[PDB]
RNA sequence: GGUUCGUUCCAUGGAAUUAACGUAAACCCUUGCUUUAUUUGUAAAUAUUAUAAAGCAGUUCACCUUUAUAUAGGAAAUGAU
């Protein structure tokens, strides 16, 4: 046994304490246009930036932060909860927003980046984003094909629900997806 | 070749170049930035705004809740107690006080964060300590007499079954029932106490909390203790003393201003200002060339160029034995760790940590009680009391002439505002309270 | 609170539920004091 | 008569490892397998969107819960019990240890493993091979009964049910005012 | 019914009202008031070899009882509250009262509420640089290169998500293509198809732009959007 | 066509690419065979799986070309690997079993045997050591579970000498009062 | 009378006109498509006048509860009806104190 | 008794020394500059509108005048900015 005196620390805790490193796109055609927002600046630019730490070790070239014009809504409210309205307030919800679109990324891998950011997703933050995919035409045909490929995929993941034979609480199928999800989403 | 529709995006390139500038200018270092969780009670953003118009009716039922909760204690038959069946309306003061909770919200769960004072704790854990450490000792000594007794033969082996053990294990209770009660009684108020912090008893109260936001959510429990750093915990407590009618008012709050300890400080020192001048020890104004490829290169000193060794002249480093020293690692179930955790030494870090962090030690109080809070069973006027101790004013900003972030674009970062209301059988009162840090 | 002290009292843990208690020794100091709510009258008046 | 001892040092040093914490270990874990069930539920011709929008309407059926695989295995089995018993409903488990937490915590309680055929196709039918009925084209203005099923089957505002009431009531007017 | 009376038909039953011996419990217990016959010959046993015994070896047993007694004694002292008491000013359940002597000092280890908020974000940091460091280099594993459309692939569509959330407008799939991609439609063939696109067609661009959510689920409004572009 | 800018690679006489790569190899080195199997040594394997793919991830090349150092309020005032989960500075861990939903707190019948099974465990090394009763009152579960350490939401305690708040308070009590 | 639900299903501020309101919206939820059907016959000029005026007698005798305009958004903390905000579910003057003790998420004090 | 937008600051009093609130400071918007970011915004571009995170900046310097020599003030399109 014996000391082995380190060069250096590993990459990946030297890469911490850098600027997150970005990869170069060759064509540049957006693949992902994801949009944060948050009522406090902190929290998002934090999060902005474990995003592209993320999208450089899958090879993504992420182009932003880019600061969108922050949305505010305003009302203005009378002091007092009777006559006297010569006095009022005014209130006001400034969102605020960044957008870190990806140019040059393959549809798959660039699902695993938002699969990694929902699950380490950073409280008091709301992500929206829109995937953009090349297909070939016959649609149709396509996807008839690739049931297979998708049942494989999903022999294991089967396992997550189970209900009693021949379920009679759901009833109609189609109509309980419906409002079930009405239910969920609040309404709408 | 190449799609049309592909060739279309790609002309669309107009983007800038990072220029890599160097910075001429000097820069002074960031504002103290509170955190997030202490502006809104509610740290959340959502796309469809259904989940978040009902939130602050739901926080008034979570905050009754989560109080019912830590007030839950066994029924007097459970622990052989023998209430005393009175028509009296006991107060009670050694319980657990909870403060309003505050949740980070995301679109996979919700961290409840909840600020507790167990008073209860305080005096279980010191009455279970009375008991002579001879009880333990000589219990186990019964343990081995009545085994050479009843389970041999006269002055765990295979011929000794289970139910002879039934049979010898009434022949202990029998002859100390009236001990072996005193004990559990103390044991059990002890671990419910405990488990009200622990998943044993907080997997209940999740799946009450979860139908209101249909999220699992966690508790993040922070055990204070004394009662004087949180806001909501002291204006509860000082109602509870003043809702009985024999309560001194006037007394009650100089009782608390006393165990309100405020450190030492120089008046001169704490109002005088700070003078601008550009701080060279920053990050941001020793290297204006932020690039590797200037530094490494052999800018000043010689054959520094491995990037860690830059990084070990900035930051604390933990792995070295040495500061500045070289990392030596040694050349060739349990748990998963690194050969040299034990090493580590967390002294310094524990005070960068707790130095980077702003409001920590008390120093203002104020409290204000207002209402019906006469002795006499008759119309009387309206009773107003207000005592203080220390101030509750922002010296970074008013003195030092600091930028600080206020919340919710009027209110101070370093007060805490909590209002309590109760009634007597008079009327209604309130009980106001401010507490601001250092 | 109805469904806490029920969630709660397998386990032999009981709660107060003061906003409901108050209520009850409001009422019952109003019968004391002949103050309380009259008969209600299940019939037309007649 | 009364006197406690301050805390002895041993005493003080086991009250620290309770309140502080003690060193634990940490195991690193990231494959696609622990991603699933939070990626994005699109129907892009790569698979892994497809098996995403399978699990978003198995947790529609399942209640609605978000897929939460962190946060413990506990659960409330008194109500899993009645939906899935008396209400007849499917029941979304994030993991399996959530499914052996069930069945110890309730008395001779038995899941099926997995849902049934009839069910597995109804899930690939439309989240994933969406499949769909086309509105077909109607010419004439006077045909109102095929002009209904055209706007109904061309908005997601019209349920199966929702629909069901307005031809109901459509078809007793249209009935009801002619000769 | 009526006015509500009080519940005091209730209390917790002493199993055993007085501190049995050996000897003396197991005589009640032999005496057969509720037992089975096949087990009261364990008991009898027991009693046998309790008598068999040295005699003043249970001197010792009841002496070790009695010592037990006091080591519980100061456990039930009922302690007086303070004179100029806090706590305990009118505590009924005389179980809790102590002392309080020293239950209010402040030994220098605690911090603000205020002061809390920003330590649970700094261990919040550590958790992300955590999985910065030992999670993140993982993902490089599972990447895929990033391959140009060929030429067959003319269409690209657009889907929208949420990232855990329920959004109505999350079932939109838009699809926008090229006619001069689609290499087998002639120049009148292709220009029939932009007067066919209307107000989807942009003459600038030359893309066609056409959206759908007219169904429930993304796989259908993608499923039409394929069948109609068939159709056009 | 680049993303970046060359102003501050001809600076320092990087023109040529062949340069570059001096520049590289000769700062930021992959680590050499010996230092792969000391440092595979200490940590565990699943530690390692991270390290060997930061370093063939991270190409050295961009560490060159536009590696910047971080100066942003969010990074780390500490170097750390950040491997283990540390008493306070650290959220608390979850390492304990789920708890039992049949499970019931103790009876006199019961909590006697819990006792005396307590007495058996710590008599297998004279008598119950105070470490040991005081290990008794404040982690023996009182609950029909087998004896099970759940975890605790309890936020981790700070240090008995806050830095910041020891040293600046005094007691007003005395003894002689 | 006969729309209000044996057994209360409203967790927020009980109040006579609020068990009122809701009880309309639940009557709504249910005769809503049926209710489009009837003016869909009345707009539709193709169809015979005595379908029209059929659908036009039946849609004069739908229970009063059967009518959106009779829905009027209520404060959930204080049951008032006059000046309510439709993105809190509550008064001006109940957002105010809310917004100001920080209960409601992302609202602050304006000032510019 | 002077001075200051100001119980502001200085001096002084055969009585003062201090604390809290308001005031002040700080905060939000705005103005100039610096750094970061370049999409859904920008003709091009070696990057200059816009967008928005952080940081700096004033009465600061120069000139003139100046009580009790302690505190300072004036000048306002033709000093800098
Ligand atoms: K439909
Ligand atoms: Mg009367
Ligand atoms: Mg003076
Ligand atoms: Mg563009
Ligand atoms: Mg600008």
């Amino acid at each position: 046994e014996q000391e082995v005196i380190m060069s250096r620390m590993p990459r990946s805790l030297e890469a911490l304490y850098l600027q997150p490193l970005r990869r170069e796109a060759e064509y540049g055609v957006p693949s992902c246009d994801l949009q944060l927002r948050s009522y406090s600046i902190r929290n998002l630019e934090f999060f902005c930036d474990f995003a592209l730490r993320a999208a450089y070790y899958l090879g993504l070239p992420a182009f932003g932060p880019v600061p969108l014009p922050r949305m505010i809504e305003r009302w203005t409210v009378p002091k007092s909860h009777f006559i006297f309205k010569k006095s009022q307030e005014n209130f006001e919800r400034v969102t605020l927003r960044r957008l870190i679109q990806i140019k040059d990324g393959h549809p798959e891998t660039v699902q695993l980046w938002l699969a990694f950011l929902q699950k380490h997703a950073y409280y008091g933050i709301g992500m929206k984003a829109n995937v953009w995919e090349f297909s070939k035409l016959g649609v149709s045909k396509a996807m008839d094909e690739s049931k297979s490929e998708v049942e494989k995929l999903l022999e294991t993941r089967w396992e997550h629900l189970s209900h009693v034979s021949d379920m009679k609480g759901v009833g109609n199928f189609e109509d309980f997806l419906a409002k079930e999800r009405l239910r969920i989403s609040g309404g709408r | 070749s190449a799609s049309v529709i592909f060739s279309k995006y790609i002309n669309n390139n107009n983007n800038k170049l990072i220029p890599f500038k160097i910075k001429n200018s000097d820069l002074g270092r960031t504002r103290y930035f509170p955190p997030i969780s202490k502006e809104w009670k509610n740290s959340i953003y959502v796309f469809n705004h259904n989940n978040l118009k009902n939130l602050p009716l739901f926080d008034i039922n979570i905050n009754s809740l989560i109080k019912d909760y830590f007030n839950l204690q066994f029924k007097d038959k459970i622990l052989f107690k023998k209430k005393r069946l009175s028509k009296v309306k006991v107060v009670s003061l050694n319980k657990i006080y909870a403060s309003k909770a505050e949740i980070k919200h995301t679109n996979t769960k919700a961290i409840l964060t909840v600020y507790t004072f167990n008073r209860e704790k305080i005096s279980l854990y010191k009455k279970i300590k009375k008991l002579k450490k001879s009880f333990y000792f000589v219990f186990d000594k019964i343990i081995s007499f009545s085994e050479r007794v009843i389970l041999s033969g006269v002055p765990v082996l295979p011929w000794i079954t289970e139910s002879h053990v039934n049979i010898w294990r009434k022949i202990i209770i029998a002859s100390l029932y009236k001990e072996l009660i005193l004990l559990r009684k103390y044991k059990l108020r002890l671990d419910l106490n405990k488990y009200k912090f622990e998943e044993k008893l907080l997997y209940r109260l999740n799946n009450l909390i979860m139908k209101y936001y249909n999220k699992k959510v966690e508790f993040n429990i922070v055990n204070m203790r004394s009662f004087l750093l949180n806001s909501d915990i002291l204006t509860k407590i000082l109602a509870l003393k003043l809702k009985n009618r024999n309560a001194r008012v006037i007394k009650i709050m100089d009782v608390i201003l006393n165990k309100a300890n405020l450190p030492k400080i120089n008046r001169v020192q704490e109002k005088a200002s700070l003078i601008k001048s550009v701080d060279w020890n920053l990050l941001e104004n020793k290297f204006k060339n932020l690039n590797l490829s200037f530094i490494l290169n052999d800018a000043s000193y010689a054959e520094r160029n491995n990037l860690s060794e830059l990084l070990n002249k900035l930051y604390y480093n933990v792995l070295l034995v040495s500061q500045k020293g070289v990392w030596a690692l040694r050349s060739p179930a349990q748990p998963k760790v690194s050969s040299f955790a034990k090493a580590k030494k967390y002294a310094k870090i524990y005070q960068i940590i707790f130095n980077s962090i702003n409001y920590k030690n008390m120093g203002g109080l104020r409290l204000e009680i207002k209402g019906r809070l006469t002795k006499r069973y008759r119309a009387d006027r309206s009773l107003f009391k207000v005592k203080w101790k220390g101030g509750l004013k922002n010296l970074d900003s008013s003195y030092k002439g600091l930028s600080s972030v206020n919340m919710r674009g009027y209110a101070k970062p370093n007060v805490e505002y909590s209002i309590f209301t109760s009634k007597r059988r008079i009327g209604a009162f309130a009980v106001k309270g401010w507490v601001s840090g250092k | 609170i109805r469904e806490l002290q029920k969630e709660f009292g397998t386990l032999g843990l009981e709660v107060d539920d003061e906003v409901d208690d108050d209520r009850l020794e409001h009422l019952a100091a109003l019968r004391a004091r002949d103050k309380g709510a009259p008969k209600k009258k299940r019939t037309a008046p007649s | 008569d009364d006197y406690d001892a301050p805390p002895t040092e041993e005493e003080k040093a086991f009250l620290r490892g309770l309140e502080q914490g003690k060193v634990t270990e940490y195991v690193p874990k990231l494959t696609p397998d622990t991603l699933l069930g939070y990626g994005p539920p699109v129907a892009t011709d790569a698979a892994l969107g497809k098996v995403e929008s399978a699990m978003r309407t198995m947790r529609i059926l399942g209640g609605g819960l978000p897929f939460n695989d962190q946060s413990g295995v506990t659960s409330d089995p008194t109500a899993i019990k009645h939906r899935y018993v008396h209400e007849k409903k499917p029941v979304f488990f994030s993991s399996v240890e959530e499914k052996e937490w069930v069945r110890e915590s309730l008395d001779k309680f038995a899941v099926s493993e997995g849902p049934e055929k009839k069910t597995k196709q109804k899930i690939l039918e439309t989240s994933v091979l969406g499949k769909y009925e086309e509105p077909k084209y109607v010419e004439s203005l006077t045909e109102t009964v095929k002009m209904v099923e055209k706007y109904q089957g061309g908005t997601f505002s019209y349920a199966p049910s929702d629909a069901d009431k307005f031809n109901k009531k459509l078809n007793q007017l249209l009935a009801a005012g002619l000769p | 019914e009526g006015v509500p009376v009080p519940k005091r038909e209730d209390d917790a039953k002493l199993e055993f009202t007085r501190p049995y011996n050996p000897g003396e419990f197991l005589s009640e217990k032999l005496r057969s008031d509720d037992l089975q016959d096949w087990e009261r010959e364990r008991y009898e046993r027991a009693l046998t070899s309790w008598e068999q015994t040295p005699d003043d070896l249970k001197r010792g047993w009841s002496t070790m009882i009695r010592d037990i007694e006091q080591a519980a004694a100061p456990l039930r002292r009922v302690v007086m509250p303070r004179r100029s008491t806090f706590w305990y000013e009118e505590e009924k359940d005389t179980d809790l009262i102590t002392n309080e002597d020293g239950e209010d000092d402040f030994h220098e280890n605690d911090i603000m509420s205020l002061g809390h908020g920003k330590l649970e974000e700094h261990r919040e940091f550590r958790e992300y640089a955590r999985i910065a460091v030992w999670e993140m280099p993982l993902l490089s594993k599972y990447a895929k290169p990033f391959v140009p459309p060929t030429s067959e692939e003319v269409l690209r569509f657009r889907y929208t998500t949420y990232m855990g959330e329920f959004h109505p407008a999350d079932r939109k799939v838009v699809v926008e293509f090229c006619p001069k991609d689609l290499r087998d439609l002639s120049e009148v063939q292709q220009r029939k198809l932009m007067k066919l696109a209307g107000p989807r067609y942009n003459p600038e661009k030359d893309i066609i732009k056409m959206s759908c959510e007219k169904f429930e689920h993304q796989a259908q409004n993608k499923r039409y959007l394929g069948d109609l572009i068939e159709k056009m | 066509r680049s993303r970046f800018k060359n102003v501050r690679a001809v600076e320092m006489g990087l023109t040529s690419d062949a340069k570059i790569e001096s520049f590289t190899k000769k700062k930021f080195a992959e680590y050499t065979e010996d230092e792969k199997a000391a440092l595979a040594h200490n940590y565990p394997a699943e530690h390692m799986e991270a390290i060997e793919a930061a370093e063939a991830a991270i190409d050295p090349k961009d560490l060159t070309i536009q590696g910047r150092l971080r100066v942003d309020p969010y990074r780390m005032p500490y170097i750390d690997d950040f491997s283990e989960i540390q008493p306070i500075i650290d959220k608390r861990a979850r390492r304990s079993a789920p708890p039992s939903h049949k499970a019931r707190f103790m009876d006199v019948d019961e909590f006697t045997q819990d006792l005396i099974n307590w007495a058996d465990e710590i008599r297998r090394g004279t008598g119950p050591t105070d470490g040991d009763i005081l290990s008794y009152i404040l982690e023996r579960s009182s609950m029909t579970d087998n004896n099970l350490q759940a975890n605790s939401s309890l936020a981790p305690a700070l240090p008995d000498k806050v830095p910041g708040v020891e040293g600046k308070y005094r007691n007003a009590i005395d003894p002689a009062d | 009378s006969m729309f209000r639900a044996k057994k209360l299903d409203l967790g927020c501020f009980t109040n006579v006109r609020v068990l009122r309101d809701h009880s309309k919206r639940k009557a709504f939820l249910e005769a809503e498509p049926e209710r489009q059907a009837l003016r869909y016959v009345i707009r539709n000029t193709t169809l015979p006048a005595r379908t029209r005026a059929v659908a036009q007698l039946q849609l004069t005798q739908m229970h009063a509860y059967t009518r959106p305009t009779q829905i009027r958004n209520r404060c959930i903390l204080g049951g008032k009806s006059r000046g309510i905000l439709r993105d809190f579910k509550m008064t001006r003057y109940n957002f105010r104190m809310n917004a100001l003790m920080g209960n409601i998420p992302g609202v602050k004090k304006a000032s510019w």
